[PDB]
């Protein structure tokens, strides 16, 4: 009971989203990253936070941008910016305040039971519980096609169908939650390789890394994406899935259950997960060219030796009287580099 | 005019006093007169008790047994009466012991404040013989003007509320009321003027913080050197399914030297060769991230909320401590020293050897943060500072140690005449007259000290600030300076012992 304090305190403390939610102009922050993501950067922050004086305008902007850009809100990787995880996280809680579709419902319970059973009967590797499911499922079939044969079409109740599309709409929307999350778990690999190269630098182990073709950067979410991502592609299920939903969507419920936004995200699907799926792979592609044209440039050792020369030199200079005009304009000692030859007198001749 | 004014204090069973007593104050002066141990400091104490949660005494049982004249079951009641043009206002606190068992916890003490004529010390212990403790707390019902407390923190709460102070007037009050010899100007404005506000506690926790992220660091030290001894094993892999069975059992060897426990039981056999690998990629992708998550936060906390906010905290301090010097000499301008002269306060910073240190040492502390080594420069800056607080607060009781952790040796005091003992006076009685008032006013509302002590010429300055200022004295003398008093006083308390037992008399001269 005493440590969930400390982390909930640590977490204040160091995490982005509590820092961008608890931060004094959160409201408009939000609003204006969201519209972007759906220099520019910061001319649209400066023209949003223009007309909210109320409570420079361009110099203040700068200066959150760069702090949340060190707070790793957001990434900035050669002159673009790039949204991170916490930031959707931020936008996922603040946008649910308004509507929110509940999960204590009966769809729920049957869908939970359902996948209960199949998970269940999926762990099991004795055959003859197997035979044995497959005979009752294949019985209760069996039951209610005979029960249909006598005029018995069941069809759910205008509540049950808001019910379920609502249900269908809430799992459906869920799949793009952690497209983010794996970007983010690849750059801090990057990192990390990069730091590990630069410290150790040897010349074995990057002759080692490039030689080898098998891909580096490698996480644990890297791989629950790729197996999303594998069956993803059997477009012999994605064909059923869209015709389904195109069925579904030309009901006469469908406007007591869902606005305009939900029945567009839910029309455009598959259509939009193939798309975004594929845009995470070239992510994946860019960063490993990245990482081996860096370990191919080789300039480790000189960036490990001159920030250990620059280390003694700051250490040095705080010995030395700063505040005496005299010391702060001795020559000191650096050679000249770059010289541009003094133009010719002759001016006119 | 506005100001209430002591008048009397009543005593029952308190001390060497048996029975009841009652002593009267005068509107001008009294002096509590009489031989050294007689109990002249007990009427004090019982005044004290009523004003500060810790009085300088040696505690509450001592004076209700009377260190024994009396044991087993028994009551005390103390009291004291305030008055003022048209109103009056009485403190009082009853405690007793139910039988023997003489303990700290084992006494029952009650605090009563009250406005109408109608709550006398006898009233109160006539309904303490009748009732106990019920018949006590039974009177807020039957009555307007009477207020109890069972707890001393609410009831300080309220009487300071009442007498709109700040939170150390009576402290400060307390502190001048026994005071013995005056000392050097300095040592006089750093023990009995400013509060002690040291930060010797924060040290230990901060400490104590930075040995627990020690553990981090060493499980993340250990993890990477883990990882370093795993890698060639998977390098003489690759080079194997390319003789070399001997280097890779060699290898093996060495990574199973630094394991701690994951390669419990294996061998150097090729089948046991793809467990060693599985090992290095379960550090490689969830252990070393999450030890280097977790100490980096760590870090990052212990670094911004522990060592940097003392150090602010401190000057902070300074920085308060300063602008009440401020308006102490403010204050201090509206009276008259020497004909056309006035005194005034001027602090200036001290040096010291410690703090020169300190000072480079948080100056490194800040140019560590630039360097991207995941936090090792930064760690390494950060334990040096805390090795220099950790020495400072382990022997505490040094002018050097002091100087780092304790605002009011960061400072020193002088006196400016823009004769000690008339300085010194001067100054506590300023300080006094500061201390009691509240803000945007210059009229106490709480006008009664108490002094202890010098020719006539030197008193006769004392009494004419203490007039100035508008504050009502008690002074306590031996039976040696029996000559001025009867010139300024105008009342006497004479206290006589006998025994065991002691008789108090008010007489004016």
């Amino acid at each position: 009971a005493q440590q969930r304090s400390e982390r909930y305190v640590s977490a204040r403390s160091q995490h982005p989203a509590w820092l961008l939610l608890a931060s004094r102009r959160a409201p408009l922050v939000l609003g204006c990253l969201r519209t972007l993501f759906e220099e520019d950067a910061l001319q649209a922050l400066s023209e949003m936070l223009a007309a909210y004086a109320s409570q420079a305008t361009h110099l203040q902007a700068g200066r959150e941008l760069r702090e949340w850009i060190k707070r790793r809100l957001v990434v900035e990787r050669e002159g673009r910016i790039y949204a991170t995880d916490a930031l959707e996280s931020a936008i996922q809680f603040v946008d649910s305040l308004d509507s929110r579709i509940m999960t204590s419902t009966a769809s729920r319970l049957s869908v939970v039971q359902r996948e209960i059973e199949n998970l269940e009967t999926g762990l099991n590797p004795s055959p003859t519980g197997r035979i044995a499911s497959l005979r009752r499922r294949i019985q209760d079939l069996e039951h209610e096609l005979a029960r249909v044969e006598a005029g018995h079409v069941d069809v759910l109740d205008e509540a049950q169908a808001i019910e379920g599309m609502r249900e269908v709409y809430n799992l459906a929307t869920s799949l793009r939650a952690d497209f983010r999350r794996v970007e983010d778990s690849w750059r801090e690999a990057d990192r990390a390789l990069r730091h590990s190269i630069i410290s150790e630098h040897r010349g074995e182990i990057v002759d080692r890394l490039l030689d080898g073709q098998d891909a580096l950067l490698n996480t644990p979410e890297g791989r629950v994406f790729e197996s999303f991502q594998q069956q993803l592609r059997q477009s012999a299920e994605l064909e059923v899935m869209r015709e389904r939903l195109r069925t579904i969507l030309r009901h006469p419920a469908v406007p007591k259950a869902l606005n305009r936004p939900q029945q567009r995200e839910l029309r455009w699907l598959a259509l939009r997960l193939v798309r975004e799926s594929q845009a995470v792979l070239q992510a994946r592609a860019r960063s490993e060219r990245d990482v081996r044209g860096f370990m191919k440039t080789g300039l480790a050792a000189e960036h490990h030796r001159v920030g250990q020369l620059l280390n003694d030199f700051f250490n040095l200079a705080l010995s030395v009287d700063w505040q005496r005009q005299s010391e702060r304009r001795k020559p000191a000692c650096l050679p000249p580099v770059g010289v541009a030859i003094t133009g010719v007198p002759a001016i006119e001749r | 005019s506005e100001t209430f004014i002591l008048t009397s204090i009543e005593l029952y069973n308190w001390g060497g006093f048996q029975g009841y007593h009652r002593a009267e104050i005068d509107p001008s002066g009294t002096a509590v007169i009489g031989p050294t141990g007689s109990g002249k400091t007990t009427l004090v104490d019982a005044l004290m008790t009523l004003l500060c949660a810790n009085p300088r005494y040696r505690d509450l049982v001592s004076y209700v047994r009377g260190v024994i004249a009396r044991q087993g079951k028994t009551v005390t009641a103390i009291a004291a009466t305030l008055e003022r043009d048209g109103a009056q206002v009485r403190l009082g606190a009853v405690l007793w012991f139910e039988g023997t068992s003489s303990s700290a916890s084992d006494l029952k003490k009650l605090w009563l404040l009250s406005e109408s004529p109608e709550q006398t010390l006898e009233h109160w212990l006539s309904q303490h013989h009748a009732g106990g403790m019920r018949a006590l707390r039974q009177m807020e019902k039957d009555g307007m003007g009477i207020w109890p407390y069972p707890s001393k923190k609410a009831f300080l709460a309220r009487l300071r509320d009442y007498f709109e102070v700040g939170e150390n007037a009576f402290t400060l009050l307390n502190r001048a009321a026994g005071l013995k010899q005056l000392n050097s100007i300095d040592e006089i404005f750093r023990e009995l003027v400013l509060d002690d506000r040291s930060a010797f506690e924060r040290a230990a926790e901060v400490a104590s913080s930075f040995d627990d992220l020690t553990d981090i660091h060493r499980e993340l030290e250990t993890a990477r050197k883990q990882q370093r001894s795993l890698q060639p094993v998977a390098d003489g892999w690759e080079r194997y399914r390319a003789d070399q069975k001997t280097e890779l059992a060699k290898r093996m060897s060495d990574a199973l030297k630094a394991d701690t426990g994951a390669l419990a039981e294996v061998g150097r056999e090729l089948v046991d060769v793809p467990r060693y690998l599985e090992r290095l990629r379960v550090l490689t992708e969830e252990a070393l991230p999450e030890k280097l998550k977790r100490f980096l936060e760590y870090l990052n906390r212990s670094s911004d909320d522990g060592v940097t906010q003392l150090l602010s905290y401190i000057d902070h301090e300074v920085s308060m401590i300063e602008e009440r010097l401020d308006d102490l000499n403010s204050t201090m301008q509206r009276v008259d020293f020497q004909p056309g002269r006035y005194l005034r306060l001027v602090a200036k910073k001290v040096i010291h050897e410690s703090l020169r240190t300190l000072q480079h040492a948080q100056r490194q502390l800040n140019s560590a943060r630039f360097i991207d080594d995941e936090g090792e420069s930064h760690y390494k800056a950060l334990q040096a500072l805390v090795g220099l607080l950790k020495d400072a607060c382990e022997h505490s009781r040094n002018q050097g140690a002091k100087a780092l952790l304790d605002p009011r040796f960061r400072l020193e005091f002088a006196v400016s005449v823009i004769e000690k003992e008339i300085i010194a006076s001067y100054v506590l009685t300023a300080s006094l007259s500061y201390a009691l008032c509240p803000d945007g006013s210059s009229r106490p509302l709480f006008g009664t000290i108490v002094l202890d002590q010098s020719s006539h010429a030197v008193a006769g300055r004392i009494i004419a600030a203490l007039r100035e200022f508008g504050l009502h004295a008690v002074f306590i003398t031996p039976n040696k300076e029996m000559r001025l008093l009867r010139h300024h006083t105008r009342s006497a308390v004479v206290v006589h012992r006998r025994g065991v037992e002691s008789s108090l008399v008010s007489l004016s001269w």
